[PDB]
RNA sequence: AAGGUAAGUAU
């Protein structure tokens, strides 16, 4: 609380699933894509 | 599948392995009843027009043409051999069995770059050659 | 149990 200077209230952060989905789809996107990928590549958009 | 040539007896397939002394001869062993052969077949006729300069496809009834089985191990659904010059053109696919490809593709490039490793590794002298993508795993994610 | 065959030419 900002005009008491005293703390009220509790936030409890949590990963969206819509988000988990996303990043899922997108490491499936880029594991689809490694036929012909280098291992370099590969790691560097995981890396991203 | 149905607008390919087809060879009637092993005769007719031994002529067209003779005949072409400057194309890969991919010959498709199977049925075109079966699914598998159906599928591939559909592959070979959509490619069939691009590789004319350097590839001819026949399809023979492995029953109709029961010359081959012993001595190619045609048993399996569908299979698909290389020769040029009279000489069967093995590949390394990854697979394990390096003489034929005995599942069906369903890109039409897959099979145009393998088509072309085939030529150019047979033109070069090669009885062996490297399949530009692996076969070990479907890929699938 | 496999996905681990060099393709050969000679004897």
């Amino acid at each position: 609380n900002e005009v008491t200077k005293e703390r009220t209230a509790q936030c409890f952060l949590r990963v969206d699933d819509e988000s988990m989905q996303r990043f899922h789809n997108r490491v499936r996107q880029i594991l689809m894509a490694s036929g012909s990928t280098t291992f370099t590549k590969i790691v560097n958009k995981w890396n991203t | 599948s149905y607008m390919l040539p087809h060879l009637h007896n092993g005769w007719q397939v031994d002529q067209a392995i003779l005949s072409e002394e400057d194309r890969v001869v991919v010959i498709r062993f199977g049925h075109d009843w079966d699914p598998t052969c159906m599928k591939m077949d559909e592959v070979l006729y959509s490619i069939a027009e691009k590789v004319k300069n350097f590839a001819v496809i026949y399809l023979v009834d492995i029953t109709e043409v029961p010359d081959f089985n012993k001595m190619y191990e045609l048993y399996d659904p569908c299979t698909v051999m290389f020769f040029f010059r009279n000489k069967h053109i093995m590949i390394d696919l990854g697979t394990g069995n390096n003489n034929k490809i005995n599942w069906a593709m369903e890109d039409k490039q897959e099979m145009v770059d393998i088509i072309e490793t085939v030529y150019r590794g047979a033109r070069k002298g090669r009885g062996l050659v490297v399949s530009p993508k692996d076969y070990s795993t479907k890929y699938r994610y």
